[PDB]
């Protein structure tokens, strides 16, 4: 009995929660797969030039 | 009580810092390896004002 | 796009992130140099695949440290209780023995580290294994997370953000293009792969929505009266995060699910050693369901160690305000704990669905089984993308100072 009332209690403080809109989500989520993609191809770059590197100075 | 638990819980993360005395049984379902790169950095926890009045 | 070019112009920022990008270079550098007494060229277990580096230890014992330190503040060892009262001073002196911790954990570390290695070969990785050569190496591991360490402190003193947050994210976005290589030499399959693309950017959504939200309880002052009415924008409240661990809760999980197989096979070979090691693996759906259930009670546990209801109560009414409507003792304790009750739960459920996806993701697209695209690493990535993108944004608001005159 009991917990349908604390689930019914639970979606009704997800109502009150902060929840950011669209606008920023997709601002947000810009930023973080701009950032993955940017650092993904800095230390690939970077892997191989230090590996060739390593295989010309022995 | 919480003291309890709460050395439970330290002496279980101890644990995890000494779970490499077998490595060997060569890739199953082991988490150890994987556990290296799920970590961050925990959050920490947590008179009288007055005023020149211009007479 | 407009912020990044700005952050370009700006000589300060400008400068910081390109330092932070040297600092980053210097530990990729320190991660392609091997241990000395180490063979290494037998490339291969799996998901082992440089592993064996100076760096090889990582940041795990000060993340090990901090987090042991942390939660011996509550009533275990009341020196700590009285460093974490004594204020900033306090907090001085419990660093400096994170300090400490970190850099006795990381030689013990160092040591089970090692002699797990050398048993993990076949015997056949580490050249002469004697325990000099172990303590020899086990220095040599201590000093690449003390190097790290002091990386992580240069790169938030003349870098960019935090520093431990970005040495972290650097070690997983390196290991990401590995994973990415294995893909295209492992490969229906193409839009397979595609769809797996399409469900990690919407698990990203999905953890940026969870993330950046607030539960915004409102509170009153007492002292202070707001004798001018103001625009109401920006009024004092007390934001609760829905997830308001972390990925704390998946270390505590992973520790309760690997101890028993360990003394399993320190036991010896049984019936019952193969029984744990068939009952304790998170990829069969025994081993899940205890995983989750671990992952929730701790996430439970863990969030009532970091927000501790009572201990906010108390400094609530100690210091003036309160929450409209309730009183300022026991009942702003039953009120912040029932709503802590609610976000957990929320926040528990989703920890437990992010922990539990790569398990999900291996069974659906036969990704390479070391990969683990999805798990809380993505969590982490995000987290510490965005926190340094909002420090960034911070130190460019500044400058933005216009005046009427313009």
């Amino acid at each position: 009995q009991r917990v349908t009332n604390f689930f019914k209690e639970v979606v009704r403080e997800l109502k009150k929660v902060s929840w950011p809109n669209r606008k920023e989500l997709v601002n947000y989520t810009a930023v973080v797969l701009a950032t993955v993609a940017f650092f993904t191809v800095f230390f690939a770059v970077i892997d191989l030039g230090i590996s060739q590197l390593i295989r010309l100075v022995f | 009580a919480k003291k309890t638990i709460l050395f439970l819980l330290t002496v279980l993360t101890t644990v995890l810092v000494s779970g490499w005395v077998v490595l060997g049984a060569g890739c199953s379902g082991v988490v150890i390896l994987k556990t290296l790169h799920m970590f961050e950095v925990p959050f920490l926890l947590v008179d009288s004002p007055h005023s020149y009045h211009s007479g | 796009f407009r912020t990044i070019s700005n952050f370009m112009r700006v000589s300060d920022i400008r400068n910081k992130i390109i330092f932070t990008l040297l600092m980053l270079i210097v530990f990729r550098i320190g991660t392609f140099i091997p241990v000395p007494s180490v063979n290494t060229d037998v490339l291969f277990c799996g998901g082992a695949l440089q592993n064996f580096s100076i760096f090889a230890m990582g940041v795990m014992p000060y993340i090990t440290a901090s987090i042991i330190v942390q939660l011996l503040q509550m009533d275990v060892v009341p020196k700590f209780a009285e460093w974490s009262k004594q204020g900033e001073m306090g907090r001085r002196k419990l660093a400096q023995f994170t300090r400490y911790f970190t850099i006795v954990l990381g030689f013990i570390q160092a040591l089970g580290m090692s002699y797990g290695f050398n048993n993990l070969a076949g015997g056949m990785l580490i050249q002469n294994p004697g325990i000099g050569t172990y303590l020899l190496i086990a220095v040599v591991l201590t000093a690449g997370t003390a190097f790290l360490m002091w990386l992580g402190e240069q790169i938030t003193a003349k870098g960019v953000g935090n520093g431990i947050s970005i040495i972290i994210f650097a070690g997983i976005v390196s290991g990401i293009p590995t994973i990415l290589n294995q893909i295209y030499a492992q490969t229906l399959n193409i839009v397979r792969l595609l769809l797996v693309a399409l469900a990690v950017v919407a698990v990203i959504v999905g953890v940026i929505y969870i993330q950046q939200a607030f539960r915004k309880i409102p509170i009153q002052y007492a002292k202070r009266l707001e004798g001018r009415n103001p625009v109401g924008g920006h009024s004092t409240h007390l934001p609760l995060k829905v997830n308001p661990a972390g990925v704390i809760p998946v270390i505590f999980a992973v520790s309760f699910l690997i101890a028993p197989p360990t003394i399993a096979s320190f036991f010896g070979t049984n019936d019952v050693t193969l029984w744990i090691r068939r009952t304790f693996d998170y990829t069969h759906p025994v081993g899940m369901t205890i995983y989750v259930v671990l992952i929730i009670a701790f996430t439970y546990f863990y969030a009532f160690v970091q927000v501790n209801p009572e201990q906010m109560a108390d400094n609530l009414k100690k210091q003036g305000g309160y929450i409209p409507g309730i009183r300022p003792g026991k009942n702003t304790q039953e009120y912040v704990t029932r709503i802590l009750y609610r976000l957990t739960l929320v926040g528990s459920l989703f920890l437990a669905f992010i922990a539990v996806l790569p398990v999900f993701f291996v069974n659906f697209a036969n990704l390479p089984p070391s990969a683990q695209i999805g798990g809380t690493s993505l969590l982490i990535v995000v987290g510490v993308a965005l926190e340094t993108m909002k420090q960034l944004e911070s130190q460019l608001v500044k400058r933005h100072y216009r005046g009427f005159i313009k």
